């Protein structure tokens, strides 16, 4: 019966809420009310990368923390050498409407996707010397919002058809379709161990998925609007999700609830992209107010402002070694901060 | 019809309701321990000198 | 700088030259968003002047255009329309012949979208001949779906085609007036709506888009000079 | 991905001849191309370099002015025009492709060569001109430099090439520790400024031949004498 | 003394405009061809006005007087050429609006800092005694070779007027699709600085006439630069937006 199923669902949700409140022994602010503040950190624009014709919508660091891929909504995927501002590669794209790009951990492949409902995997290392389409993964009935490489063969893409998908580049077929979100998934962050990944959707909900055994392990609510960005804490037991409600939140997988809420009364814009520092003490969130904000992840105190972008900040990402942050905005500029 | 969707939603909710949950104090302590252990390893909290800074 | 470093800088400079050549084309091409409903006539229009997103490159008067039609998507449009905050115009196609209120609401949240405040809308009222040959018959009454039709007179600034009954002109201009009343309200002058009448078989549609894109660009350039 | 080189033969001294190299299988435009010759029963000598886009053109000090290099990207063919020929210019002229970016593998592919029979610099020293080789054992070829090859970038521009009997040289190691594509994992490279060792573990057949060490820190590119491994 | 006051106001306003452009050059909106011409025109008038203030007090009949006559001629001619380039760019971007985003920096910089130099060199070889001499370094204000500067000038203030009319017509038509006079009146006020249009009430004294040079050309020179500031650095809604963004960036950082 539909009514009894709805009643059972409501009872289960009430039980989940009660269990979550039971574990709320204290707050992260109370536990970390004695640690010294990180201070007023100040990172300046050490390098501005120009050459993108249109608004940059995605950017991903390489494993070596020297190469940087950036996708612009002009049909261009540019791989830069972040140390020397040099452009290592300029890949034309079949579709000029691109919202995501992923750099493989090995550095031999680069992904992109957008309103073409297709994940294009390009082979950087080829005997022919050029970058060519290695694969065109299709099967998503909607725009691809984010993509992340597990390895040289497996990529997981969250697309605006309320689904994520673990693919298989060799066969070009979906290996596991993660369903359960009621709205378009905007971003997904891979756990460092690659066993799990969390994806936030336009339903004010993030969801943890087991990549091997495809299912939603945990669901996290608390946001009042669409989650635009999700990032995984370096430890891998927590993740920060920013929404277009001028709020980021830190959720612990073990506590299964929000730990801290980063927000300010002077902030009315929406978070577009979120990244964590290597230590996890700093949470860098790009907003719609043309500047990013550095938050104390353990105290909910704003620690800095990465002002300098003339348009909305679309993406920001920390290096694997934590050396420098990169920020791509709609002003067609990539800025590196230290 | 929608009965299958309701049953799947109920099954997923039951699966999510049977997870061993730790206290918030333990999670906060573990996050603090991770942040403190990797203190002198983040080139964004302590400004790295230009000798080692590659930008 | 070593030899390989210098050659890498040379590769970067060649990439920059190619990017400049590509910019010479990108800045000279005007992007448009083709929006509408399933029973609107978008497919007929894209078939004229000649899954994912579909790109149609139509050039008239020696200026290239790029019309993008969004397909294989869902009702949640707000999260991909942000990608079109820099296009020249949104060609919004409406079937003038039941679901007219749904299409009128669809015109809102596109006119009133916070990412399209400076985005002009070229409004196409497609398949006007269906309305023409449907309104002579009394089977369907426009006043039945829209009550404020009897208490409405045809505008003085109307240019009916030679051979059009007054009822046809009154109905089509009532639909247009509904759309422009939605458009002008909550309009700060940053973007303008340009209504047109089409029958889905008309070689002039590309010319209308041309003449309207030139007007949009003209007013934006004038605004850059603080002349308007 | 193959480069086939033609336009060579018997030339009277003082003559002029155009050496053509036609490429097929890779992007000619994005690849810089070098001409590197090898005199009979001698080592490897760099002759010329035409960069991607014909921007920087470099010539060896011994062929400067007499030789000119050019490329045709639409025709995918690289030309070496040779004027005022000398008897000290007889060699098998090899054409190599080298692309330059971060993580690139310059000098990755060589061609087949053309016989042209005619009727300061960073000196590379290879002390071992010949080394006995037994299959299954390990060997360590040594190379020395006249100046440190470790730039401020942290890259030690040393290249180890292998030339099998009757075959064109094949890239083995680039930047003094980097295994080229298709090269077995047994090969390795190590060393520091003005000292380099290439170690081959579990030496096998089809591995004998002449090993060459080359510098890429600054033009002109100078190879080594060549260490011969024979069974 | 009125001429000195007005022209000093003009040079101060032009310096403010140039420093504002330099400060806000980081912003993409203030980084197009429009502000290149605005800066070059502001620079040209600046060196065509400071070289006129210290030309008031400079020993007549000397070598400095002659070389400053050449310099003033070149800089004023370059200013008028940049006014013509402003008119051409406005015509391109409001009439036949397509193809306007194409790069044309070479043509603009050959038309200003350019054709003025060629006209000077032909007017320097065919006329040398006219330059300087007299009682002031105004390049034979009486007669002889003043038309070496007036004739090119009257080809920028008879062209930029027509363009103005054309633009006005367009604006009027756009104002028809609605205070129509107010929009047109503001439009003319905006374009008068950049487009040479006020330099026709100064062609009324090029030959032997009354002593009315100081109390007229001073008004023209003051407006050329005060209007440039007040209508292209202040009250521009683009320069103001860029300044607000830069102020926010500096305050946050
Ligand atoms: C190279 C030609 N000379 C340049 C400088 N000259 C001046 C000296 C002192 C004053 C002064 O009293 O105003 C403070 C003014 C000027 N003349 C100008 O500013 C512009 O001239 C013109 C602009 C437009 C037209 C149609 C005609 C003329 C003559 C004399 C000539």
């Amino acid at each position: 019966e539909l009514d009894q199923l709805r009643q059972e669902a409501e009872q289960l949700k009430n039980q989940i809420r009660d269990a979550r409140k039971a574990c709320a022994d204290a707050t992260l602010s109370q536990i970390t009310n004695n640690i010294d503040p990180v201070g007023r950190i100040q990172m300046r624009t050490r390098r501005t990368l120009r050459g993108h014709l249109a608004k940059i919508y995605a950017m991903h660091w390489g494993t070596d923390s020297r190469l940087l891929v950036s996708a612009s909504q002009d049909g261009k995927l540019i791989i830069w050498d972040s140390y020397t501002t040099n452009k290592v590669h300029a890949i034309p794209l079949r579709s000029s409407w691109v919202m995501t790009c992923a750099y493989a951990p090995s550095g031999n492949y680069v992904a992109c996707g957008g309103l073409d409902n297709i994940c294009s995997i390009y082979n950087l290392k080829t005997r022919e010397g050029n970058v060519r389409v290695s694969r065109e993964l299709a099967g998503h009935t909607g725009y691809l919002s984010c993509c992340r490489f597990l390895d040289d063969n497996q990529i997981v893409t969250s697309s605006g058809d309320t689904t994520c998908a673990l693919w298989d580049i060799e066969t070009g077929q979906q290996t596991t379709t993660f369903t359960g979100h009621t709205g378009d998934v905007m971003s997904l962050s891979l756990a460092p161990d690659t066993r799990l990944f969390v994806s936030g959707a336009c339903d004010a909900s993030a969801k943890l998925w087991d990549v091997r055994e495809g299912m939603c392990r945990q669901t996290f609510t608390g946001h009042e609007s669409d989650i635009n960005a999700i990032c995984f804490f370096p430890n891998g037991n927590a993740f920060a999700t920013g929404s277009d409600d001028a709020t980021c939140r830190l959720f612990d997988l073990r506590a299964d609830q929000e730990l801290m809420t980063y927000s300010h009364d002077n902030i009315i814009c929406g978070i577009t992209s979120v990244s964590f520092s290597k230590s996890g003490r700093l949470l860098l969130a790009g907003y719609d107010d043309f500047n990013c904000n550095v938050w104390d992840a353990l105290k909910a105190d704003r620690a800095g402002v990465l002002a300098g972008h003339d348009n909305r900040v679309s993406c920001l990402g920390v290096t694997d070694d934590g050396m420098a942050v990169a920020t791509g905005s709609w002003d067609s500029f990539l800025k590196i901060w230290n | 019809a929608s009965i299958a969707q309701a049953r799947k939603l109920v099954e997923q909710l039951k699966m999510e309701a049977n997870i061993d949950r730790i206290k918030v104090s333990k999670a906060a302590a573990d996050l603090m321990a991770y942040c403190e252990a990797h203190a002198k390893e983040d080139p964004l909290l302590t400004p790295v000198p230009a000798s080692e800074n590659p930008f | 700088l070593s030899a390989e470093d210098k050659a890498a800088v040379e590769r970067s400079k060649m990439i920059e030259k190619q990017l400049q050549k590509d910019k010479q084309v990108y800045r000279a091409t005007h992007r448009l968003l083709l929006l509408g409903a399933d029973n609107s006539g978008k497919s007929t229009i894209v078939k004229q002047m000649r899954s994912g997103i579909f790109e149609t490159k139509f050039q008239v008067d020696k200026v290239n255009f790029h019309m993008f039609d969004v397909g294989a998507q869902r009702d949640e449009r707000r999260k991909w329309i942000q990608c079109f905050n820099d296009v020249t115009a949104i060609i919004f196609v409406v079937d003038s012949s039941n679901r007219l209120q749904e299409a009128l609401n669809d015109f809102k949240s596109i006119w009133n979208n916070r990412w399209l405040r400076t985005i002009s809308v070229i409004l196409f009222l497609n398949k006007q001949d269906l309305l023409a040959e449907k309104v002579l018959a009394g089977k369907s009454k426009i006043e039945d779906y829209f009550p404020e039709f009897a208490r409405y007179t045809t505008p003085e600034d109307a240019t009916p085609e030679p051979g059009e009954d007054p009822r046809v002109t009154r109905a089509k201009y009532f639909i247009r007036d509904e759309f422009l009343r939605i458009s002008t309200a909550s309009g700060d002058g940053r973007h303008y709506c340009y209504p047109h009448f089409t029958c889905s078989v008309d070689t002039e549609n590309a010319r209308r888009i041309f003449n309207d894109c030139r007007d949009i660009i003209q007013r934006m350039h004038l605004r850059q000079y603080e002349l308007l | 991905v193959q480069l086939v080189e033609s336009g060579g033969g018997l030339v009277q001294p003082g003559g002029s001849r155009k050496l053509s190299c036609s490429a097929s299988g890779f992007a000619f435009s994005s690849f810089g191309m070098h001409w590197v010759r090898q005199a009979p029963e001698k080592g490897l000598e760099w002759v010329a370099y035409i960069s991607s886009g014909s921007g920087t053109i470099y010539y060896a000090d011994t062929v400067k002015g007499r030789f000119t290099i050019s490329r045709d990207d639409p025709k995918n063919t690289l030309f070496l025009q040779m004027t005022s020929l000398r008897s000290e210019d007889t060699a098998m002229y090899y054409c190599v492709r080298s692309i330059y970016y971060y993580g690139s593998s310059p000098f990755d592919f060589w061609g087949q060569g053309t016989t042209l029979t005619v009727s300061s610099d960073i000196v590379m020293t290879q002390a071992t001109s010949s080394v006995p080789v037994t299959p299954g054992e390990s060997v360590s070829i040594s190379c020395r430099s006249s100046k440190s090859l470790l730039h401020s970038n942290g890259n030690t521009y040393l290249y180890w090439f292998l030339q099998r009997p009757g075959q064109s040289p094949q890239l083995l190691i680039y930047r003094m520790s980097n295994l080229a594509s298709g090269v077995p994992d047994r090969f390795s490279g190590s060393g520091s400024g003005t000292a380099f060792t290439l170690t081959i573990s579990r030496l096998e057949a089809e591995d004998v031949g002449v090993y060459y060490c080359m510098q890429h820190l600054e033009y002109p590119l100078t190879f080594g004498a060549g260490t011969k491994l024979e069974l | 003394s009125i001429s000195y006051v007005g022209c000093s106001l003009s040079v101060l306003c032009l310096v403010a405009t140039l420093v504002t452009f330099a400060v806000l050059s980081s912003v993409s909106t203030i980084r197009n061809q429009r502000y290149h011409i605005h800066a070059n025109l502001s620079f040209a008038v600046l060196v065509a006005q400071v070289l006129l203030l210290i030309s008031f007090r400079l020993e007549p009949g000397t070598t400095p007087c002659q070389v400053m006559a050449v310099l003033l001629h070149y800089f004023f001619l370059s200013a008028f050429a940049w006014m013509l380039v402003e008119g051409l760019h406005l015509y391109s971007m409001v009439i036949k609006v397509f193809g306007s985003e194409d790069s044309k920096h070479r043509y603009y910089y050959g038309m200003g800092w350019g054709f003025p130099l060629l006209i000077c060199i032909i007017s320097l070889s065919f006329a040398m005694d006219s330059y300087g001499t007299s009682n002031n370094c105004w390049l034979s204000l009486a007669s002889g070779a003043i038309w070496a500067f007036v004739a090119p000038a009257l080809f920028v203030i008879v062209v930029n007027i027509g363009i103005l009319i054309a633009v006005t017509r367009v604006i009027s038509q756009i104002s028809a699709d609605n205070s129509a006079f107010k929009l047109t009146a503001k439009a003319v006020a905006v374009l008068l600085p950049i487009l040479g249009t006020s330099w026709v009430f100064g062609v009324l004294a090029v030959n032997g006439c009354a002593v009315v040079f100081q109390y007229m050309f001073a008004t023209l020179n003051s407006l050329q630069g005060l209007f440039i500031f007040l209508f292209h650095c202040l009250l521009n809604s683009e320069v103001r937006a860029a300044f607000k963004h830069k102020t926010k960036v500096w305050s946050l950082t």
